[PDB]
């Protein structure tokens, strides 16, 4: 049915942590203002991604029960979700309503950022698939939390411990889906289906970055840890 | 080895 006092408490807590992220407007304003070379964009991307991972560790640490997890499992969850979380966030930013013509220019600018064509079409397919769901800020925050607390992640020693942490969050998202879109009973299923399409970007991220039309692919030491790059 | 992730996780 409708959220319990405990669920409402958990939702507002997840929301506050989620909003500690760099504002969508701060990112789209920079892209839309002027066109940049592939070298300038690759640099914008690495700084964007470094800030994202830093803010992600802080959001993750605040997830109920995360700090009670085995420390090696804590790293495995972060390493396993960081790329997925960035693309989900990029999809969110992409689908924010902007003035007439703005989202067409944003799309065109990203399309010519330096990344190869073969990664452009799968990436915009996902962004636009996410857009059709017409997700709320609360749905994005919970889906990110659910992505991080994935028990079926590689190197996870205690899967049941992660299951126990993800289950209450899945219950809240399911309820929000019945509240926000009661005319679409498939909404919760669509969102979870979208998480499988997120997993595909996780396999091609290293290639996606190294295929960028730049002479040198320089990354920060933190990005070399979460991403499989040198 | 992920000592930056480990550092960020434990303060
Ligand atoms: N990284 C990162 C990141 C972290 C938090 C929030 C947004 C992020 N995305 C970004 O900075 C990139 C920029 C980087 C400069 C050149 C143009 C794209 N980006 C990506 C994009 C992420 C990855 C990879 Cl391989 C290709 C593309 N899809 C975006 C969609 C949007 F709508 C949007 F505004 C920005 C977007």
């Amino acid at each position: 049915m409708e959220l319990t006092p405990d669920q409402q408490t958990l939702l507002h807590f997840i929301m506050d942590s989620y909003n500690k992220q760099r504002m969508p407007q701060e990112i789209t304003n920079k892209i839309l203002k002027e066109a940049f070379s592939a070298e300038e964009n690759f640099l914008i991307l690495t700084e964007m991604a470094t800030n994202h991972v830093q803010v992600l560790v802080e959001f993750t640490k605040k997830l109920p029960g995360f700090q009670t997890l085995d420390h090696e499992d804590q790293i495995a969850l972060l390493k396993g979700s960081a790329v997925e979380a960035m693309f989900l966030r990029s999809a969110e930013i992409f689908n924010k309503k902007l003035p007439s013509g703005h989202s067409d220019l944003l799309e065109a600018r990203i399309r010519n950022s330096g990344i190869s064509d073969e990664y452009i079409t799968p990436m915009f397919s996902f962004y636009k698939s996410i857009g059709e769901l017409k997700m709320t800020q609360e749905e994005y925050a919970l889906l990110t939390a659910i992505v991080i607390l994935s028990p079926d992640r590689q190197y996870i020693k205690d899967r049941e411990a992660v299951e126990k942490l993800q289950e209450p969050l899945l219950d809240v998202l399911q309820k929000l889906c019945k509240i926000h879109q009661p005319e679409n009973p498939q909404h919760f299923a669509c969102l979870l289906g979208r998480l499988t399409e997120l997993r595909t970007f996780n396999h091609h991220h290293a290639e996606m970055l190294m295929s960028w039309r730049v002479n040198d692919h320089k990354f920060t030491p933190l990005l070399c840890e979460i991403w499989d790059v040198q | 080895d992920h000592q930056l992730l480990r550092y960020l996780l434990d303060k």
